């Protein structure tokens, strides 16, 4: 246990004389209690890894001896709190010490140790009855949104002894105690798992559900998945927080935690705001969206040990959460500087450069990452099931897509949102680039769209297609002029403008618009297909058949329909029924069909 | 606190480079300081960097020149370094180490503070709100800096940043005019220069221009001229944040630091690196650059139970105009916004010469905005960038083609772009803009067009500001 | 207007170098007055070493903490010529303090040749067998570093506390 | 003319006012000069020697 | 033929540099230069 710090050859410090123990243990260090983990082994003493300043170290000082490694507190009050990359409860620390500045030795648990809570016991299971990992033994109201159930730790079971009644207890308190085959452990509300290695489930079903989005722009272009994994490019200025806001309010996942990597304060206050104010009418009431999340962030200061651990502590905490049977959606942001981190992790070991300073097992770490995701049949008894997420923030230097971090992201997502600043600047949102956009899992959402709807599928190849045949005709009409083309193409033209005016945009800041069903967005895609087909029958057969269809006369006949068709965004789904809404648009294609009847 | 005394030394085991290294040390510590006595009687003081058992490895400032392998006295004072702060420093000149260098006497220390000093709690951030007003309409009218905002300065070999820096400096301000004359009497704005890496011309020039201008009772200024040790240049930074943290937290001001050259900091850190032993990063640089970086930007913004700021202004060149080189790319993932001047506007004789087409700012969209100033400072940045966008275009394509093919509306875009050109960017040394006297004479550009082609600013409040 | 451009430029830069050079002139009677209290201070402990009863007290303490400190196989000590029954009875009283402390056996000496100078007020100044190790433990010594870890406070006593200074931590 | 006659004047008075502050320090210092001392003696005198808290058997 | 011949050294990245941007502005010039050209073959083959 002697310190016998050495110096420095970087922000990390490391000590010697000591006795046996295991490499990835986390001791203390001197009388501050640093954060300290054992990296290297050599005969009878061992180098640490601190985190923490290394100044003012000196010989001799004390090094704790524990037996356990990093890992993260699991249990109720964690949703509404702000932790950092090592789970540091800092809100309670600011409340506690009233300081400025980050303080030293803390020495805090992550949870309260005052706070009572209500137990509902499983009213089902006797003493007596083996238990085993995984199976819940009780439930805790959290908040009025969701409940906070609690499992048997995994890699435990045994013969139950005692069960405890329905009361106010503390996390300390003893509820459940059963009897292996030789001794008896007690158990209370709180477990602790190990961060670097992966909770169990029963087995992974594959993901045959669409997440949810606000817009019906990338929700019926391309569609992500619920539990998949996806690339969203994003920089400053461009507009991040919107998709995050949206998967936060209108979506059908239950819980949201945001991970990145030197954040600022302008997003913490801007959610604690957005969480009275970005509320969800889930009952016909607001709430606070602070039950719905659990911050986690880290500033550039951050010892790089922590920044690098907190994307680890995040994802262990969002699959604690979704083996209690939910849906989750982690926003693995600031990836870019993720990739920064590891190499700067990778500064102090001078490792050789894979590429431009980039360790060898960088895609170790990409492939232990993204990997732990998708659809799980979760490990217990009553059969729950729940999924993860995960949003990689793509962050390019400057555009140029040369960092190996990218493409080797871009190989695993199948799911591309892509982002064209000038497309902002033109004014139109959401800003997609409409080209370079792609979803392959378009054929693992085929079967859901064929047994509630039978027409989509064919209105969004129709769409892709009528969207590379304008920029077709687009290259045609600046070779010649945009004054000598004929009908059979304008009408190609006219339909890819109105679907672009109306159907490829959706503003956030109308009152009633913010969030289009999707049922509401096949009917218009229906309508407005409809619309085109007819046309360009009637040109095409009129173009030699008699009285030759033009671009007025059609637009004479159907200013009507075009002003119609253009106004269809105007509906208030808040107020108005859904079936009105379907009626009147049905009413408006019978019109439309009336219309073109009586040109001939 | 310490009443224990002090233990020397005369055993020396070897010494090269900036380095020391003694052993039979009695319980070291890491980052303790040193009093190191010569066979002359010269005094030179260090850092510790490495402690092995009783090995022990010392840095000196000052250099190892002739330093006796057993005559020479090291001495331990049994702690870190700590800084003497105190309100009084305005007004005064100090070296690198913080040793003053105008005549004047030694520092009478309100306090004592770690010299590297705490980091600030993420809760108690405060998001910036309003802007600091610099004194130049290039970077005002169009480009708002936040309090906090921290927004670097790119630059290079030939181009005068200095004397932009300087003339930012002697303009300093607030826009807390805007609510009364009387009012603004309760003027609570300080400066803490910290020349770093700065030939003398360019040092002596600054203490000059700050005498002259007469505002020496809110300037604190740290002087490290070029043939000082290359050790005192890594550790300057750290006492003028520590200064500015005390002055801002502790008295309620509102401080504008200033660093130039940073480049020659990194310099300092590659050498220190060098000499440490380690392995080198990309283009030699350590590997750890990014996290030092950070840690000195930044020291900076608002926070909550506080009634002050602190605004970090770093400046940095630019080896060979390249814009990828490593400190520049480093700095762009820590910072907010950039800065930029123009060699061509330069060789135009046009001062000071910003140009304005590649200037961002992230937080321009809410520093400005109805209430703390008036409704017209964005809308007129975004209509002159375009005025002045299609300008340039039109003189382009009437080099291409000629002045016969030239639209009236082409006409009225080549002498906006010539009159901007001339009053606008155009603002001489001395010359102190206000906001409001800025956005006046924007509007004396705009007055060239007709109403209807400045399509850019809303009819709201055209039918207010173009009839004037 | 360039003669009176000239002028004005006059004006301000003479003003500005005669408000600097009063500030200057505060700052530096104010270091005078502070260095006058430090040599009282100096004074007024030389008259306090003449007391022989808690001298011996304060030897006897210095010599334990050195002892303390060197914490080596052989020691030397070193003091005033004058002084030297006093710290013969001094170390005599201090060597089973010190081994009942410690648990080792350590061997002190007194040098016989070489002095303090006479100009030391008084103090210790303590060796080890090779000379090449020391703890100038002296009165002096003391004096100047407890005043230059006290200042802050000694400024606090001697012109009250600044108002605008609002927080402390 | 009358800018000397303003220099004169002005450096009169802050003359006058380095004169006015100087006293104002010397009669600050009169008021409280013994306590410090007695303070300063006191923490000079006492030794409370102990060792190094790292040191082990 | 696919690639100019240069020795690589970072002056030549700053030659090339230069030539990419030399290239650059010819373009746009030109460009220019032919929609005057296109603008005034539309005016002449007006009616």
């Amino acid at each position: 246990t002697f310190g016998y710090v050495h110096g420095v050859s970087g922000p990390v410090v490391t000590a010697c004389d000591m006795a046996g123990a295991a490499m990835y243990e986390l001791v203390r260090v001197g009388h501050s209690e640093l954060v300290g983990e054992i990296i290297r082994l050599e005969g009878d003493m061992a180098t640490i890894q601190v985190y923490e300043e290394t100044s003012g170290v000196s010989v001799g000082d004390p090094v704790l001896r524990t037996g356990k490694p990093l890992s993260v507190e699991l249990g109720p009050g964690i949703m509404g709190a702000i932790f950092d990359g090592i789970q540091r409860p800092l809100s309670d620390i600011s409340s506690q010490t009233q300081s400025i500045y980050i303080p030293r030795g803390v020495n805090v648990s992550a949870l309260s140790r005052d706070i009572k809570w209500e137990f509902i016991p499983s009213k089902n299971l006797r003493v007596g009855s083996h238990i085993t990992g995984g199976d819940i033994y009780g439930i805790v109201n959290e908040n009025s949104l969701i409940k906070h159930k609690i499992m048997l730790p995994p890699r435990n079971r045994g013969s139950v002894t005692y069960i405890a009644p329905p009361g106010n207890y503390d996390a300390s308190d003893v509820v459940l105690e059963l009897e292996f085959e030789g001794v008896k452990e007690k158990f209370s509300m709180v477990q602790v798992w190990p961060v670097r290695q992966v909770r169990p489930v029963t087995e992974k079903l594959p993901a045959n559900h669409p997440l949810l989005t606000g817009q019906r722009v990338l929700d019926a272009l391309f569609p992500c998945v619920q539990g998949g994994t996806t690339a969203i490019p994003g920089a400053f200025g461009c507009g991040k927080t919107v998709i995050s806001q949206s998967l936060s309010k209108y979506s059908n996942s239950d819980v949201i935690i945001y991970v990145g990597c030197g954040e600022r304060g302008n997003e913490m206050s801007e959610v604690l705001r957005d969480f009275p104010e970005l509320t969800m009418e889930v009952d016909g009431k607001v709430e606070s969206i602070m039950k719905r999340t659990a911050l986690v962030a880290n500033t550039s200061n951050m010892p790089v040990a922590a920044r690098e651990a907190s994307i680890y502590t995040g994802i262990t905490l969002s699959e604690y959460f979704r083996d209690m049977g939910y849906h989750v959606s982690m926003m693995a942001d600031s990836t870019s500087r993720w990739a920064e981190a590891l190499r700067e992790i990778s500064g102090r070991l001078a490792e050789m450069p894979a590429d431009s300073g980039y360790p060898a097992y960088l895609g170790a770490r990409l492939a232990s990452f993204y990997e732990r995701a998708g659809r799980v049949k979760c490990l217990g008894n009553p059969e729950r099931e729940g999924s993860v997420s995960i949003v990689g923030a793509v962050s390019p230097p400057g555009g140029d897509f040369s960092d190996p971090v990218t493409s080797a992201t871009l190989g695993i997502v199948q799911v591309f949102w892509g982002l064209d600043k000038k497309l902002a600047q033109r004014k139109h949102f959401p800003s997609v680039n409409w080209l370079i956009s792609y979803s392959k899992y378009m054929r693992a959402l085929d079967e859901y769209y064929d047994k509630h709807f039978t027409e989509f599928v064919p209105l969004r190849t129709k769409a892709k297609e009528i969207l590379q045949e304008e920029e077709d005709l687009a290259e045609i009409v600046q070779l010649v002029g945009k004054a000598s083309l004929a009908e059979t193409d304008k009408i190609t033209l006219e339909v890819a403008k109105l679907i672009k005016d109306d159907f490829l945009q959706q503003n956030g800041y109308t009152p009633y618009d913010r969030f289009c069903p999707f049922y509401k967005t096949v009917g218009m895609l229906s309508n407005m297909i409809s619309f085109y087909d007819m046309a360009r029958r009637a040109v095409e057969t009129t173009a030699q058949s008699d009285n030759k269809i033009t671009w007025s006369i059609i637009r004479e006949h159907m200013g009507e329909i075009l002003y119609k068709l253009s106004s269809m965004k105007f509906k208030d789904p808040v107020k108005d029924g859904e079936a009105k809404i379907k009626a009147d648009y049905a009413q408006l294609l019978e019109d439309m069909q009336n219309a073109f009847r009586s040109l001939e | 606190y310490l009443s224990q005394p002090r233990l020397t030394y005369k055993t020396v085991s070897g010494v090269n480079g900036p380095l020391v290294i003694l052993d039979h040390v009695k319980f070291p510590r890491y980052a303790e300081i040193v009093h190191l006595t010569l066979p002359d009687g010269t005094k030179r003081s260090g850092q510790v960097l490495e402690v092995s058992g009783s090995k022990a490895v010392v840095q000196v400032f000052e250099g190892t020149s002739g330093i006796d392998a057993k005559k020479t006295s090291c001495e331990f004072t049994g702690d870190i370094l700590r800084t003497p702060v105190s309100e009084d420093m305005l007004g005064r000149v100090f070296n690198g180490s913080g040793k003053p260098i105008d005549r004047g006497p030694v520092v009478l220390a309100e306090d004592f503070l770690d010299i590297m000093g705490q980091p600030i709690n993420p809760q108690c951030r405060i998001y910036p709100e309003e802007m600091i007003q610099t004194g130049i309409s290039a970077i005002d009218g169009m480009n708002s800096i936040a309090r906090g905002q921290k927004i670097p300065i790119f630059s290079a070999a030939g181009l005068p940043h200095n004397e932009i820096a300087a003339q930012i400096c002697r303009q300093a301000g607030l826009v807390k005019k805007s609510k009364d004359v009387v009012d603004y009497s309760e003027e609570n704005f300080a400066i803490v220069f910290a020349a770093m890496g700065v030939n003398m011309e360019t040092a002596r020039f600054f203490k000059s221009d700050f005498e002259e201008n007469g505002s020496m009772d809110n300037v604190c200024l740290f002087l490290n001229l070029a043939n000082d040790p290359t050790i005192e240049r890594i550790i300057t930074p750290r006492l003028a944040l520590t200064t500015a943290e005390f002055l801002a937290y502790q008295c309620e001001k509102h401080v504008l630091v200033i660093l130039t050259d940073m480049s020659s900091y990194a310099e300092a850190l590659r050498e220190v690196s060098a000499a440490r032993e380690e392995v080198p990063g990309r283009r030699g640089f350590p590997g750890y650059m990014y996290t030092d970086l950070a840690t000195i930007y930044e020291r900076a913004g608002r926070v909550e139970g506080r009634n002050g700021s602190i605004t970090q202004i770093p400046i940095l060149t630019m080896p060979n105009d390249d814009i990828t080189h490593p400190i520049p790319d480093l700095t762009g993932y820590i910072t907010e916004g950039q800065i930029y001047v123009d060699r061509q506007l330069h060789n135009r004789q046009i001062y000071p010469p910003i140009n304005v087409l590649p200037s961002l700012s992230r937080l321009m969209k809410s520093a400005i905005g109805e209430g703390m100033t008036r409704k017209d400072h964005a809308d007129v940045s975004n209509q002159l960038y375009a005025c002045y966008a299609i300008g340039k275009d039109v003189q382009a394509m009437k080099a291409v083609v000629g002045e016969e093919a030239l639209t009236s509306d082409d006409l009225l875009y080549l002498e906006f772009l010539q009159k901007f050109e001339k009053n606008f960017i155009t603002q001489g040394p001395y010359e102190n803009r206000t906001v409001y006297e800025t956005l006046d004479i924007g509007w004396q550009l705009l007055r060239i067009f007709p109403k209807e082609m400045l399509k850019r600013i809303p009819q709201s409040t055209l039918s207010e500001f173009y009839p004037r | 207007e360039k003669k009176e451009k000239q002028i004005e430029q006059q004006k301000k830069i003479q003003m500005s170098n005669l408000m600097n050079q009063a500030r200057l002139k505060v700052l530096r009677a104010r270091d005078d007055l502070i260095t006058d209290l430090l040599n009282e201070a100096k004074q007024r402990l030389s008259k306090v070493v003449k007391d022989t009863t808690r001298y011996q007290v304060l030897l006897d303490g210095l010599v334990l903490q050195g002892l303390y400190q060197l914490l080596e196989p052989r020691m030397i000590v070193r003091c005033r010529k004058q002084d030297f029954p006093l710290v013969k009875a001094a170390v005599q009283k201090a060597i089973p303090m010190y081994k009942i402390a410690t648990k080792k056996d350590v061997d002190v000496q007194i040098d016989q040749e070489a002095y303090l100078p006479e100009e030391i007020a008084g103090g210790v100044e303590i060796y080890n067998g090779d000379r090449k190790i020391k703890v100038s433990n002296t009165l002096e010594s003391r004096l100047d570093l407890i005043a230059q870890q006290m200042m802050p406070e000694v400024r606090g006593a001697l012109f009250g506390a600044n108002a605008n200074r609002k927080f402390l931590d | 003319q009358a800018a000397m006659g303003s220099q004169g004047n002005l450096s009169a008075e802050v003359e006058q006012a380095t004169r006015r502050q100087v006293q104002g320090m010397q009669s600050s210092q009169q008021r409280n000069r013994e306590r410090v001392l007695a303070q300063l003696l006191g923490m000079v005198c006492e030794v409370r020697p102990q060792v190094h808290p790292n040191y082990r058997v | 033929k696919d690639r100019i011949e240069i020795f690589p050294s970072r002056m030549a990245q700053t030659i090339m540099k230069a030539r990419l941007k030399g290239a650059q502005t010819g373009r746009n010039l030109l460009k220019k230069k032919s929609d005057a050209l296109t603008l005034r073959f539309r005016q002449i083959l007006k009616k």
